[PDB]
């Protein structure tokens, strides 16, 4: 009854935030190509 | 062939010897994203969730 | 007992208190702890927790409260002074290649279109 | 033969250990003469070696 | 003082030179990356010489004059006397020639550029490129001697560490209970001993083939240049496993200090740390897969250099186990040691992709290699050198380093050098070759992305000079105000503040129990352990 | 090793505490394990604080108990269980003090 | 009263296998939405070279 | 350094009590180390025709 809803709420905005790190730490060349194709 | 400006992948395969490399560069990097997917996750669950843990499990 | 005007607001007053008085109050408080508890008054009870387990000296945070923004204002003002210093060394730069100015790049495409260089994928070769 | 004799001289000498031999005064001033030349003349030919002037 | 034989004051001369050779080793990489900003020779006018001179002028200052004298000389001559329990090193008089030949290893290298030719041979100084018919002047003559002076300093600088650890310990310090920084260098000292005499024959034979025309390597005479490709690289792969094992010692101390917890599997971490050193010997031609080896010889190495990723996985997953339960105190050595655990391991995944003989044949000498070995040199051996300086700077100098200003030096190194070395994997997967002053026009894309970042990292290094100025001038006025962090271990949850100042440093090593700075005789009595 | 050998070992070491130091260094490793301590041993973690005449190391018990309870439902049933020996000694909690 | 045990053990198994499940949703897209997308084009163009008879 | 384990006396610098300010002798050690490739880019270009 404890680890079925308290272990969830710690982890739902975590993976919502963790993917935002890799889209800036690794996905940042997907912006400099997008901004200036010239 | 010709390199492309702002490219990130192989040049176009015109040889089965070259075509074998592209199915081995992707066979390797499929097993490199599980390891990078683990380390990038197992380092965010520690810096975020365990920097607010004042009682260190030192045993 | 201990007076009200010595332990009133021992949060903003523990630092910038003189040091001889600062351990005089912990001498009076350590004699009031040799009593049955729940007889200490609440400005004398919540101000012995601030001495033992407060936030001063030890248990001071690694960053101050107005210090996490000073970190992120040295990062975001280090990228600006990087790129702003990049333009000075480029404007003091040599003359570039003749094969980049969008028209050499254009006629080097139907040269590749007539040879089918990259069939699947892009052979645009256009980046003025 | 001189091992106990030098041990009186070396122990409690109040000198640098490379000045603590009795036969050491002549060992240094010719040695400091070949040291004062072997570290400048390989380096003084370096401006001679920048302009192509060789031998 | 100049020729004092105290091991403490030698290691402060080591560190005084590894920044001077650092600010020369990265000013050359500034001009190297300034020339790769646009197609056509911009700042160098039309000279493709002085670009294979600056590349060898930069790549040997970084390897042999920055990361070698700091992680072995600048720390090993300061910590291995101190943590084990010695008063100084076991051979303290040759401890001074191991430093004072390094400025003489600089005059043998800066004058190797100022002479009329310029050694345009690259870091891997190959025999027919550096032969006397190709390179005529005395330029490459001095570039193969400055590599010899460092080969001989760091050789007797590791005989100084096998007969320090094996006999000069304390009473209860048995052979199974040592700090991991000592087991880093003592394992490293069994690789510095058994790879540098291999190198010293592989350079002197090239000297004999240049002014004594003996034809060890000359083609007219049957001397292979391919003997060099297995004899230099027999030194070469242990050499790059020497820039990382003391890097594996500092991280094992920092990540288990700023987490209030002992390290996970300490006995497991010392057996998987010589197995890197031992098995690193048996893999030395994975650099030379394309040079025409046999179809079973390359079949052995494509299975044998993947087994180096077996003990390195133990030494990383245990660093992801020694901070799981414990607290995390995010100061500056903890920031470097936690970004070392992400950028070195991404320089490991590119390792096992290059490790195959079936895949190096589309990656050799490209920029995909330079993307790989800079995630494990400027991100695995600078991320453990910045995490070793900041971890022992106020303990050793006595002055604190303005902690609020060392956090912005971390992020400008993190994201201001990831912007350089991440797009290198894209220029190399297309096939841009190395050491070239100009390139085809399709490689002007990321080479301007990687050129904007070399001003970011070398603006942080200009800031790091100011941290070194704030630490020496008013570095005493830092721990009396709220500028820095004083206690690197905050007390526990139920540890009262007035009892903390009695039992302050709860270290696991002697290095913090000493005074700040330590004494000129910090050990005048035989200490005891357990 | 087990839950009961955990209880019998640390409820024994609280008796020969004799000092403020050997309460806080033993209250620390009675909370720095994988498991959660029973209320039998934490009753001797308040009697140890009464033997040494120090109140904020008895207010820091119930704050270390609050973070390491892993459920608020398993805390209020755990708080009301200790209210028999928390009203004798007059130990407040940190939220009631409002410091 | 409840002998509660295993707060870290329930935060390693929940912690490991949700990274393997996070190491798949970045990798199975990379081998299908990129690698099989790249083999779709090369299977198409080489089938437009065998059409010429 | 043989003795006097003070605070500034394990470093061969002269930080305090210097006649001249220390930023002259501290940046002047690290900018001089920065300006050594910019004289290798000088006497090797002027020798080889460029400027
Ligand atoms: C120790 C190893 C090391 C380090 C740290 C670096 C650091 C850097 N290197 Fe270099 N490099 C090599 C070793 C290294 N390099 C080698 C072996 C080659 C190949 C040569 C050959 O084979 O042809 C090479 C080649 C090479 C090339 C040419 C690629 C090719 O032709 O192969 C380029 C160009 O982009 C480059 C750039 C850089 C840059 C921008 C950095 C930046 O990281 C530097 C700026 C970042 C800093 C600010 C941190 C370092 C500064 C310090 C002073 C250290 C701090 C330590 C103390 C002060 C405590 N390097
Ligand atoms: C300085 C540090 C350093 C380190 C540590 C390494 C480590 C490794 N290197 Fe690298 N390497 C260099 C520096 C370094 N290298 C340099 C300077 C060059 C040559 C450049 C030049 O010639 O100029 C080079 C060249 C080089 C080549 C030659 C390419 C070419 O020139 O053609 C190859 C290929 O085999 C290679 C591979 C590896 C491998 C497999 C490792 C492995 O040890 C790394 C393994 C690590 C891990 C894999 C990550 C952690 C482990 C896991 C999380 C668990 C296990 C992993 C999985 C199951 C996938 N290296
Ligand atoms: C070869 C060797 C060359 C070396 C050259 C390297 C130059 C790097 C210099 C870095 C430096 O000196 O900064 C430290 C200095 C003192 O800080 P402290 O740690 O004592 O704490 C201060 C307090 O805690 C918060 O300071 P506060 O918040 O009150 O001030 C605001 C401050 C923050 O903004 C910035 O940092 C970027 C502008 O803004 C200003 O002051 C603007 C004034 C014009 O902070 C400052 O005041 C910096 C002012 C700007 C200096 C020029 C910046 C150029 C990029
Ligand atoms: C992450 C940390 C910070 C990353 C900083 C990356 C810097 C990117 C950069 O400098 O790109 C410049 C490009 C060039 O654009 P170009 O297509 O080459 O046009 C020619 C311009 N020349 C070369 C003649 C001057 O021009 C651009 O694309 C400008 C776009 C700016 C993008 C900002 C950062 C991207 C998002 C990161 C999050
Ligand atoms: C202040 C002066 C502004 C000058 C105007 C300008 O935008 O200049 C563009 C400069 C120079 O770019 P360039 O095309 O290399 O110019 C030199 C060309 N020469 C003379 C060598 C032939 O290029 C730059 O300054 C860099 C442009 C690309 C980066 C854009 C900004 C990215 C910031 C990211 C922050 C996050
Ligand atoms: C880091 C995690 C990967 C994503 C980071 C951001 C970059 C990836 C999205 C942007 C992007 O264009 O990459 C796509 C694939 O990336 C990937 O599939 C990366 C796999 C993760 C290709 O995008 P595209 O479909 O435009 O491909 C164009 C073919 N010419
Ligand atoms: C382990 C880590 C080691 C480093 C691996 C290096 C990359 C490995 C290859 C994966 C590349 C996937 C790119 C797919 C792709 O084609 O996207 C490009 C655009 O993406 C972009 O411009 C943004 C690139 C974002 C890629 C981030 C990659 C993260 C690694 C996993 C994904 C296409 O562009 P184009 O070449 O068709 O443009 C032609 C202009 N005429
Ligand atoms: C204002 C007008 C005067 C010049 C500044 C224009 C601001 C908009 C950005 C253009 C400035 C600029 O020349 O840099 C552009 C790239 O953008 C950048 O690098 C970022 C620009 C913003 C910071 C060059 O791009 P370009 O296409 O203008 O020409 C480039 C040569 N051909
Ligand atoms: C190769 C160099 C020699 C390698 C072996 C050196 C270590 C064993 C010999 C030894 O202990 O004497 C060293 C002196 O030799 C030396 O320092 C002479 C080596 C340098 C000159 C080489 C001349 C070759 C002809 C240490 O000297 P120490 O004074 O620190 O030992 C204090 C003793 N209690
Ligand atoms: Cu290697």
């Amino acid at each position: 009854e404890s680890w079925v809803i308290t272990e969830g709420r710690r982890l739902i905005p975590e993976i919502f935030q963790w993917s935002a790190v890799l889209s800036v730490c690794l996905g940042w060349p997907g912006a400099v190509y997008f901004f200036s194709k010239a | 062939d010709v390199p492309t400006p702002y490219a990130c992948y192989f040049q176009d395969s015109a040889t089965p010897n070259q075509e074998g490399i592209l199915e081995l560069h992707d066979n390797i990097m499929f097993y490199l994203l599980v390891i990078l997917g683990l380390v990038s996750w197992m380092l965010y669950t520690i810096v975020m969730t365990y920097s607010k843990n004042p009682i260190a499990y030192k045993y | 007992a201990l007076s009200n005007a010595a332990v009133m607001d021992l949060q903003s007053r523990w630092e910038n208190m003189p040091s001889t008085e600062q351990q005089d109050i912990v001498s009076k408080l350590s004699e009031r702890q040799k009593l049955p508890w729940a007889q200490l008054t609440e400005p004398e009870k919540q101000a012995v927790w601030y001495i033992s387990y407060g936030e001063w000296g030890p248990r001071r945070p690694v960053l101050n409260k107005g210090d996490s923004s000073f970190i992120a204002k040295g990062v975001a003002a280090g990228l600006l002074f990087s790129v702003g210093l990049f333009a000075v060394v480029r404007m003091a730069g040599g003359q570039d290649a003749k094969t980049m100015n969008k028209e050499w790049q254009l006629k080097s495409d139907e040269y590749l279109k007539s040879k089918n260089a990259n069939p699947w994928g892009g052979y645009s070769q256009v980046q003025s | 033969n001189k091992v106990i004799q030098l041990q009186k001289i070396f122990q409690s000498s109040t000198k640098p250990l490379w000045w603590r031999h009795p036969r050491s005064a002549l060992y240094l001033y010719p040695f400091y003469a070949i040291f004062a030349v072997a570290v400048v003349t390989p380096l003084l030919y370096i401006p001679n070696a920048i302009r192509g002037i060789k031998a | 003082w100049l020729y004092s034989t105290n091991a403490k004051d030698i290691a402060v001369l080591y560190f005084m030179l590894a920044i001077f050779s650092g600010m020369a080793g990265t000013a050359m990489s500034l001009i190297i990356r300034l020339e790769l900003a646009a197609p056509g020779s911009q700042y160098l006018h039309g000279n493709s010489q002085l670009f294979n001179v600056l590349v060898v002028g930069h790549a040997v200052l970084m390897i042999f004059f920055l990361v070698m004298p700091a992680l072995i000389g600048g720390f090993g001559n300061y910590l291995l006397p101190l943590m084990i329990g010695a008063t100084d090193t076991a051979f303290p008089r040759i401890n001074n020639i191991a430093f004072w030949v390094l400025p003489m290893g600089l005059v043998c290298l800066v004058t190797s550029t100022l002479v009329e030719s310029g050694a345009g041979t690259g870091w891997t100084v190959y025999p027919p490129l550096s032969s006397i018919q190709a390179h005529s002047g005395p330029s490459v003559d001095l570039a193969i001697f400055a590599l010899h002076l460092t080969s001989i300093s760091s050789l007797l600088g590791a005989i100084n560490f096998i007969v320090t650890t094996l006999n000069m310990r304390t009473n209860g310090m048995t052979m199974h209970k040592l700090p991991l920084f000592v087991w880093s260098i003592f394992i490293t000292a069994f690789l510095l001993l058994l790879s540098l005499p291999v190198l010293s024959a592989g350079i002197t034979m090239l000297l004999l083939d240049r002014n004594f025309n003996t034809s060890f390597f000359e083609v007219s005479g049957g001397g292979d240049p391919i003997l060099y490709e297995h004899l230099f690289w027999f030194f070469g792969h242990p050499e790059v496993y020497i820039l990382i094992i003391p890097g594996f010692g500092i991280i094992s101390h920092v990540v288990s200090t700023y987490s209030k917890k002992p390290v996970f599997g300490e006995i497991s971490m010392v057996y998987a740390m010589a197995s890197i050193g031992l098995l690193g010997f048996l893999v030395w031609s994975h650099h030379m897969y394309i040079v025409g080896l046999d179809a079973d010889t390359r079949a052995y190495f494509t299975s044998a250099t993947m087994i180096i990723a077996i003990p390195t996985g133990i030494k990383i997953f245990s660093w992801l186990a020694t901070i799981h339960g414990g607290s995390i105190r995010l100061a500056t050595p903890m920031l470097y040691a936690i970004a070392f655990l992400f950028l070195f391991t991404m320089g490991g995944l590119t390792g096992v992709a290059l490790a195959n003989a079936s895949l190096d044949v589309a990656f050799h000498d490209t920029y995909y290699v330079v993307g790989h070995f800079h995630y494990v040199l400027s991100m695995g051996a600078i991320f453990s050198l910045f995490a070793g300086y900041y971890y022992w700077s106020p303990q050793i100098l006595g002055l604190n380093y303005n902690e609020k200003l060392a956090q912005i030096q971390f992020w400008l190194i993190f994201i201001g050098a990831n912007v350089i070395f991440f797009p290198m994997h894209f220029l190399g997967i297309n096939g841009m070759p190395r050491r070239i002053p100009d390139y085809p026009d399709a490689f002007a894309g990321w080479n301007y992305v990687a050129s904007i970042g070399s001003f970011i990292a070398t603006l942080s290094l200009f800031l790091f000079i100011y941290i070194l100025y704030d630490q020496l001038v008013n570095g005493l006025n830092n721990k009396v105000n709220n500028k820095s962090v004083i206690y690197n271990k905050a007390p526990d949850f139920v540890e009262s503040n007035t009892i903390f100042n009695l039992n302050t440093v709860k270290s696991s090593s002697i290095e913090f129990l000493l005074t700040s700075p330590p004494a000129v005789h910090s050990f005048n009595t035989p200490a005891v352990q357990s | 090793e087990t839950f009961e050998e955990f209880t019998a070992r640390y409820e024994k070491e609280f008796d020969e505490a004799y000092d403020l130091f050997e309460v806080q260094r033993v209250l620390n490793n009675c909370f720095s394990y994988d498991l959660v301590p029973a209320p039998a041993v934490i009753e001797k973690a308040l009697r140890a604080a009464r033997r040494v005449n120090d109140l904020p190391t008895a207010i820091r018990v119930f704050e270390a108990l609050k973070y390491k309870v892993e459920n608020e439902d398993q805390y209020k049933a755990y708080l009301d269980e200790l209210k028999d020996v928390r009203q004798e000694l007059g130990v407040p909690l940190k939220e009631e003090l409002f410091p | 009263i409840a002998p509660i045990t295993g707060t870290i053990k329930r935060r390693v198994i929940m912690d490991i296998v949700l990274g393997f499940s996070l190491g798949g949703v970045m990798a199975s897209y990379w081998w299908w939405g990129f690698h099989m997308d790249k083999i779709n084009k090369r299977e198409k163009f080489y089938a437009e070279l065998a059409e010429r008879k | 350094v043989h003795f006097k384990d003070g605070v500034y006396e394990n470093i061969p610098f002269k930080v305090k009590g210097r006649k001249t300010p220390y930023a002259l002798s501290h940046f002047g050690f690290f900018a001089i180390g920065f300006a050594v490739p910019f004289v290798a880019c000088y006497v090797q270009l002027k020798k080889s025709g460029a400027f």
